[PDB]
């Protein structure tokens, strides 16, 4: 008796296994990926954006813009003593 | 004006910041100043599970969120040696508490 038709008939398998579930989504993740980012925001030239440039960038740790920022009360008040005295 | 609206206002300047030149524009990677902001979302989403814990715990957790901040902040700025300190007119804080 003639061979049974089961091996060419695959549509089940385009379901069937689990990384069609993955590869649809990094056929559009990976598709629609650029080659670097947009921008990743470290200035613009509002002239605080200046400030993040200096010492907010992804690898500043450096304590320098809170030191200055820190300063930047002292002069406030400072001056507001001599406002009140 | 007031001398304690004007550092409200100065503590408003300070939570601002933090959020929206700390990071680089929603960096994933995550910058090292959004790394400390981080932190704090944590141990307190932590916390307040832990504590406020139950079906809802997180229907709090904004309320929560800005009693922390808000008293962060206001034990830094109220710590510079030339300033007029919201915290030290404890009427607001004591207030602040009655209230909650």
């Amino acid at each position: 008796v003639s061979t049974l038709i089961p091996p060419k008939v695959v549509s089940s398998k385009n379901i069937g296994s689990a990384p069609n579930a993955k590869r649809i989504a990094n056929v559009v993740h990976f598709y629609k990926s650029l080659p670097q980012g947009p921008a990743p925001a470290i200035k613009a030239n509002t002239r605080l954006a200046r400030y993040k440039a200096k010492y907010f960038d992804g690898d500043n740790a450096s304590g320098k813009p809170l030191w200055h920022f820190a300063l930047g009360i002292i002069a406030f008040g400072y001056s507001m003593e001599y406002y009140f005295h | 004006l007031t001398t304690f609206s004007l550092y409200t206002i100065i503590v408003l300047l300070v939570i601002t910041s933090l959020y929206t030149l700390t990071n680089n524009n929603n960096k994933i990677i995550g910058s090292r100043w959004l790394i400390s902001q981080e932190a704090i979302y944590d141990t307190i989403m932590n916390m307040t599970k832990g504590q406020i814990g139950g079906k809802n715990w997180g229907l709090y957790f904004p309320m929560i969120f800005t009693l922390f901040m808000f008293i962060f902040i206001a034990n830094l700025i109220s710590m510079i040696p030339y300033s007029f300190a919201l915290s030290a007119h404890l009427v607001f804080i004591i207030s602040l508490s009655i209230v909650i």
